[PDB]
């Protein structure tokens, strides 16, 4: 239940990846305000799907799609993933 | 008089070669580098398909070396890339592919040695 | 041209042209292609279909009579479509001539069985389908003539490694010789003789 | 480890398992499937000899060029024996007479010579020794051969601590004693036999040396099934289609196979020890020109 | 840089330079091309253990592999520790990072540091080099910050006094006066005078504002004086300062991050903690060592009876305080993925196979995983490059350089903390060439690397 | 010049001995290790340097063709001695 | 599209008919060499080989591949049959004397360095 780090695969051109570009360079610094001690790796896919990775103790890791999310949705399930509600 | 067959061409199984000589080797597909020894292009025109490296151990006896792989020396030599990548997948063989390397055009000038205002004027010819 | 240079001879290279021409006029139906080399020899460049009707031709007319089958083999490359190209080479003792026929096929198409031309063919193409996998229709009887019983694989092909896959030794144990995957106890040296400077201008490849 | 004895290769003849081996008696029976077994793995065999090189020609294409040396020695001598075991990390013993000689009896072979090969194996430095006794060694055998047998055993563990002791029952195999010395006759109902297979204790005594943890153990190599002796002769004559050595032999095969539960075996060295069934034919066919015996468990 | 390394028979004769336009060129180091002949000497080949005398004796994988496995089911959580040293690939170091991670420890670290503040390595052009080495080509105006190119990354200033001599580049040193083989300003020694720079004061700052294509690159050797934040911080400000007045040109990337050790953007892009400060605040009993060689931990900065595994492939100060020896495989041995300092992932072949009883340092890990009751997904080398693409996909192009720009966050997280300069002049490491040669395990084994340092000391 | 092994091998003239712990010697055991007893190094260091009064001199090995190929040796630097690079012969000038 | 010429078949029906019709004849001539090249092996164990060289080329689709296949083994049968292999050639299907090589990840890390 205790989240380690998190990992935003996201794509440099493709559309799918348009809204979630969009809330990095919207809101990430926000969300890094935050959460000035956990490691939120952003990182670059190709030809790929956007993902969100997200790893709890003794290494169990879960990804969600990101596939044409908008900055909402992308920040909303940050949120989940960050509060731990499903 | 035509089967008209729509599939991927395999012929793994008609080859002989022993089944751990298949899947587990990696081939490379490349076209060699220069020789930065020397100034000749003329090794650098084809491509060619090359297994991994395995073990090699000296023998007790004279001290040689010794291997077990029986394709520690095979090197084949093709026309293209896309011949290369068709010849491995139908023998079956994982393969890596790099791009050819050219060395890109450049501006010469023998004027350039002896110039006015520029740091190109050379000290010693 | 002094005397450390082989001398050429155009009456033979006007004549081989000439017949070469006189063929594919003849047989438009299967040559793709003619050439004479340099020292005088006459390829004829044909679709695989006309294995048979191109050999009688050549065999039977009496333009031509090239009555003995002086070699049958194959060359393996890689790098083509068709993997393996079939060479005929015809002697005529009437016209005291030589001639060749190339074909091609891959490692799926049948090529026609040429014995009912020429009998010599027979063993040849075993020794083909020995060496490099290519299985001839209607042979009288394909099987291999020069590999041990049970051997795996085609060894003259390119991709084939020189020592096999497998060596023969004697076990005490089971009382009889026995197979084992290849151990050398010196490999074989892998030599790059290649050098670049290139040696021919008159083969050079367009750069592409 | 000594670098030059890390192993390499894919454990075939021109590889180096890191084996060096000093084979005792390795002019025998079971010294020619343990060489044979030793040498096709690429280890280095060191075969003493007293006999003629002609009667050792016969191993000589069991390994790779130079990993097979022949040495010259005799068991009166300690020195052969130091300069024929210096250089080994394992060293086997399979000396053995099933008869008595005028220059040998039971008690050189199976005690004197034994513990000098031990004492100056130990000496020497040697990291492991084997040593091959009977499975019915008692000390108060009735019969010379295995309490010679059970003697040198101890001396044996006394000189060598960590040797491996392997005691097995009649050996049948295709140059044996058991199967071709029943065939060549050309009373029962009470004796029990526990035939093992040859290869399966060439195998045992393979697996022994690559076991790190049977250092100090005695194991007991014996067959799968339990046969009695009249039911046992009737299978190995029908085998060989036919109608059904001065005093010690006879006194050997008429006692019965004892019965070691507490013993390892070759279970506990990975083997699944062949039953007889299967190699017979193999064994009798040369005695020519299905209805397998009952069993007892 | 890319190079060809001859063999025979199973031996490493020579390594050539090979050809690549962006990278090196056709170029390579004396070091790299020299350095090779430490791989024959002081060798890790066979596993070892502690004898009840204290010393290290020979073993086999089985025992040693044992005994750590034991330690790694003992102790868990922030109780086991890892660091990685400048040869490692990126394989080995996700394979350790997992291994850590499923006993509850997330104490990975390297012993270059970089400062964690702000973006850390959250954001990947926060650690690199954005304007890549071909882009010095078309700069017109360069700012050397706290590092010695010369020594530290000879083919990068290959590339600028290239640049120098056919593009009239203009170049600027903040830092000690070493010698670069070209002319440069030298504007000082003293961190602040990035202050100045940054503030507007200095007549650099109007040099920079008046630039189309300036390029700042502070060196690493600077970020590991304890200042590391704030002088990363005042860099950021320059840039900034100049990207707000020139304003946006382009996709130019001013902003540059010059490193030294080959391991370390792949430990960054993997997630290792940069610098060994979680080790300080939280001693471990349990302690990796991956072909750590820097001597940044000493037994004196752990607690008593401190179990310390050793995994590389030469002998050198992190082997002889080490419980139990694994020996691993060195860079021409091996299959390996390493990540220069552009961000440009590339993998080595293998040249001749390990000596002895090493062996691949990720099937190290991975056979110790199985045995500790922790097996790890992947067997095969292409699952562990799949497992690289999980964590961090840019590993997996082994070609390309282009990223995305996040500068303006990383400058905006940046101005958080306010950690103040010292008053200690910029000392570059490598000050002079004798201290060139003998930077690795690989160089310090090196008897050439040796003679260079003996007739650069004393010549003849 | 052979010297011998703290075993008691002989040395050949590249420096090869078996160590203490190889068990590859036991290939010696009622046997001999050829070595051969004229070391070449040995053997040149005894020829006597010629003296010449030319800067260049050229050497071919002695035989005329079954010598060598013929080569030039520059005798300019007096700090040391031309040596030829197939025979190993010595040439220098007549310093004093 | 992709129109090629055929062996033997037409189709894949055609081929697992031939390859039916050469496992019928290799089936009824296992006993036959069992016992005129004197073999240790038993009949039932000589049939399960064959099913498992069978079974070794079970994920061929293509129909050239399997007449070839078919071809191959008709050959290798008709050498069994008259006799033109000897003993040494029909046990060298079994690999009695190959030592087994483990596929466990821990027995090949721990022999060398091949995957
Ligand atoms: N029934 C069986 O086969 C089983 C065997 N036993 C034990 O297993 C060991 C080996 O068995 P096995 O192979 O069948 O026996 P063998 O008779 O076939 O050979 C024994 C070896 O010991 C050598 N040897 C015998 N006497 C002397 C001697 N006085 N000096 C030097 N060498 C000698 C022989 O060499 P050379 O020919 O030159 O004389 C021979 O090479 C023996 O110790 C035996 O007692 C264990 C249970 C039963
Ligand atoms: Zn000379």
């Amino acid at each position: 239940l205790g989240l380690r780090e998190i990992r935003i695969h996201l794509c440099q051109r493709s559309p799918g990846s348009q809204g979630v570009r969009d809330f990095i360079e919207k809101r990430y610094v926000e969300l890094k305000k935050a959460n000035p001690d956990l490691p939120i790796l952003i990182r670059e896919c190709s030809d790929v799907q956007p993902k969100l990775w997200a790893r709890y103790a003794f290494g169990q890791e879960k990804n969600v799609s990101l596939n044409n999310f908008s900055a909402d949705q992308v920040t909303r399930t940050l949120e989940n993933v960050l509060s731990g509600k499903a | 008089q035509l089967i008209a067959v729509d599939e991927k061409l395999d012929i793994t199984t008609l080859t002989g070669v022993p089944e751990e000589h298949i899947k587990t080797r990696k081939v490379r597909i490349f076209v060699p580098a220069r020789n930065n020894m020397q100034s000749g292009v003329n090794n650098t025109k084809k491509w060619k398909m090359e297994f991994d490296t395995r073990e090699r151990w000296e023998n007790p006896l004279m001290g040689w070396s010794s291997t077990a792989d029986p394709l520690s020396n095979l090197v084949l030599t093709f026309s293209t890339k896309e011949d290369a990548v068709a010849f491995a997948e139908k023998n079956g063989w994982s393969f890596d592919v790099e791009e050819r390397k050219v060395p890109k055009p450049k501006s010469k000038s023998y004027g350039a040695n002896f110039s006015w205002n520029k740091r190109t004027r050379v000290s010693t010819k | 041209t002094r005397p450390t240079i082989r001398p050429r001879n155009d009456v033979v290279h006007k004549q081989l042209s000439a017949f070469g021409q006189y063929v594919a006029e003849i047989l438009p139906k299967y040559v793709q292609q003619v050439q004479v080399s340099c020292f005088n020899e006459l390829e004829i460049f044909i679709h695989p279909d006309g294995v048979i009707p191109v050999l009688t031709f050549l065999r039977d007319h009496t333009n031509a009579q090239f009555k003995s089958l002086a070699d049958l083999t194959a060359v393996d490359v890689p790098t083509r479509q068709n993997r393996f190209e079939i060479v005929y080479n015809l002697l005529s003792l009437r016209f005291n001539s030589r001639i060749r026929v190339k074909t091609y096929t891959d490692e799926l198409t049948p090529i026609e069985s040429s014995v009912t031309v020429y009998k010599a063919a027979n063993w040849y193409e075993r020794e083909i389908w020995d060496m490099f996998g290519v299985f001839f229709a209607n042979h009288p009887d394909l099987r291999r003539i020069l590999t041990d019983y049970g051997f795996e694989g085609h060894p003259f092909r390119k991709d084939f490694p020189l020592s096999g896959y497998v060596e023969l030794r004697y076990d005490d144990e089971v009382k009889r010789v026995v197979a084992e995957p290849v151990e050398l106890a010196q490999e074989f040296r892998k030599f790059d003789l290649n050098s670049p400077w290139e040696a021919f201008p008159a083969y050079r490849q367009p750069p592409e | 480890l000594h670098h030059a004895l890390i192993p390499h290769g894919k454990g075939g003849r021109s590889s180096v398992s890191g084996i060096v081996a000093t084979v005792f008696g390795a002019t025998g029976f079971l010294g020619r499937y343990v060489v044979n077994h030793l040498g096709r793995m690429g280890s280095q065999v060191i075969v003493p000899y007293r006999c003629e090189p002609y009667d050792t020609m016969h191993l000589r294409p069991m390994g790779d060029l130079g990993q097979i040396i022949f040495m010259e020695w005799n068991g009166k001598d300690k020195d052969s024996i130091r300069k024929v075991v210096e250089h080994s990390n394992v060293v086997i013993n399979l000396v053995g007479r099933e008869w008595e000689t005028k220059n040998f009896d039971f008690e050189d072979v199976f005690v004197k010579i034994p513990h000098a090969i031990a004492q100056v194996s130990k000496e020497a430095g040697v990291e492991k020794l084997i040593h091959i006794s009977h499975l019915n060694a008692d000390i108060k055998s009735p019969s010379r051969y295995l309490r010679s047998k059970a003697v040198g055993e101890k001396e044996v563990r006394a000189a060598f601590p960590e040797a491996t002791i392997i005691k097995p029952s009649d050996i049948f195999g295709r140059e044996d004693r058991f199967l071709n010395y029943f065939a060549s006759m050309r009373l029962g109902k009470e004796t029990v036999k526990q035939p093992v297979y040859i290869v399966d204790v060439s195998k045992g005594i393979i697996n022994a040396i690559k076991d790190p943890d049977a250092k100090g153990k005695t194991f007991a190599f014996v067959g799968p099934n339990r046969y009695l002796l009249f039911d046992l002769v009737q299978y190995i004559f029908a085998v060989a289609y036919r109608p059904f050595t001065t005093r010690d032999k006879v006194e050997r095969v008429h006692m019965s196979d004892m019965t070691l539960p507490h013993l390892p075996g070759l279970e506990d060295l990975g083997i699944q020890a062949t039953p007889l069934e299967l190699k017979a034919i193999e064994v009798l066919r040369r005695h020519r020109t299905v209805k397998p015996a009952k069993t007892v468990n | 840089s890319n190079i060809v390394v001859s063999t025979r028979t199973g031996e490493v004769m020579r390594i050539l330079p090979r050809m690549h336009e962006d990278i090196n060129e056709e170029w390579i180091s004396d070091k790299t091309r020299f350095a090779y002949d430490g791989l024959k000497r002081q060798r890790l080949t066979q596993p070892m253990i502690r004898n009840e005398k204290g010393l290290l004796t020979y073993t086999t994988w089985e025992d040693a592999l044992s005994r750590v496995a034991g330690m790694l089911q003992s102790f868990q959580g922030n109780d086991v520790a890892a660091i990685a040293g400048g040869l490692v690939d990126a394989e080995a170091l996700v394979a350790l990072k997992d291994l850590l991670n499923r006993v509850d420890s997330d104490s990975l670290c390297t012993e270059e540091v970089f400062p964690t503040a702000g973006a850390g390595t959250d954001l990947r052009s926060n650690y690199l080099l954005n304007t890549t080495i071909a882009g010095v080509e078309e700069a017109d105006v360069i700012l050397l910050v706290g590092t010695n190119p010369r020594f530290e990354a000879p083919l990068f200033n290959a590339r600028i006094r290239k640049s120098w001599l056919h593009n009239d580049l203009k170049v600027a040193l903040i830092g000690s006066p070493v010698d670069l083989t070209y002319r440069y300003d030298h504007l000082g020694d003293s961190p602040k005078i990035l202050q100045d720079i940054a503030s507007g004061n200095h007549p650099f700052s109007q040099i920079l504002k008046e630039a189309k294509k300036p390029m700042v690159v502070l060196g690493s050797s600077a970020l590991q004086r304890s200042d590391g934040t704030a002088i990363l911080a005042a860099v950021s400000n320059i840039a900034q300062n100049i990207r707000l007045s020139s304003g946006v040109t382009g996709d130019w990337k001013v902003m540059n991050i010059l490193h030294r050790i080959a391991s370390q953007v792949a430990a960054l892009d993997l997630g290792y903690k940069p610098g060994v400060e979680a080790i300080r605040k939280n001693p471990p009993k349990v302690l990796f060592l991956l072909g750590a060689d820097g001597g940044c931990i000493t037994r004196q900065d752990l607690p008593k009876d401190c179990f310390i595994i050793y995994q590389g492939h030469h002998g050198d100060v992190g082997a002889p305080m080490a419980d139990v020896i694994l020996p691993g495989a060195a860079y021409t041995e091996k299959s390996a993925t390493y990540v220069n300092t552009e961000g440009r992932a590339q993998q080595t072949k293998v040249a001749v196979t390990p000596p002895g009883l090493a062996r691949e340092d990720w099937k190290i890990i991975r056979a110790l995983s199985e045995i500790a009751g922790m097996t790890l997904p992947y067997d095969t080398l292409d699952q562990v490059r799949s497992r690289l693409e999980e964590v961090s996909p840019n590993l997996v192009r082994y070609d390309d350089v282009e990223g995305a720009n996040y500068f303006q966050q990383a400058n905006e997280l940046s101005k958080l903390v306010n950690q103040q300069l010292l008053a200690d002049p910029l000392v570059p490491p490598q000050l002079t060439i004798k201290d060139f040669y003998m930077t690795d395990s690989i160089s310090r084994a090196s008897q050439t690397m040796a003679k260079c340092v003996k007739a650069v000391t004393e010549g003849i | 010049g052979v010297r011998t092994s703290p075993t008691g091998e002989k040395v050949t003239h590249t420096g090869q001995a078996y160590d203490d712990g190889d068990y590859r010697r036991v290939r010696f055991s009622d046997r001999q290790k050829e070595v051969n007893e004229n070391f070449a190094i040995d053997l040149i260091a005894e020829q006597p340097v010629s003296e010449v009064g030319s800067r260049v001199i050229s050497c071919d090995g002695g035989g005329g063709a079954l010598g060598h190929p013929r080569v030039y040796i520059n005798l300019d630097k007096e700090t040391k001695t031309g040596t030829c690079g197939y025979c190993g012969l010595q040439f220098r000038q007549p310093h004093h | 599209g992709t129109s090629v010429k055929p062996i033997f078949s037409r189709d894949m029906n055609e081929a697992k008919r031939r390859v039916r019709e050469l496992y019928r004849a290799w089936y009824r001539e296992v006993p036959n060499t069992v016992h005129l090249f004197q073999l240790d092996i038993s009949v039932k164990q000589g049939r399960d080989k064959v099913r498992e060289m069978f079974m070794k080329n079970a994920h061929v689709t293509d129909p050239r591949v399997v007449d070839l296949l078919v071809i191959k083994g008709k050959m290798e049968l008709e050498e069994t049959i008259n006799v033109w292999k000897q003993r040494t050639h029909i046990m060298r299907f079994f690999h009695e004397t190959e030592a087994p090589r483990p596929t466990d990840f821990l027995s090949k890390f721990y022999v060398g360095h091949d995957p």
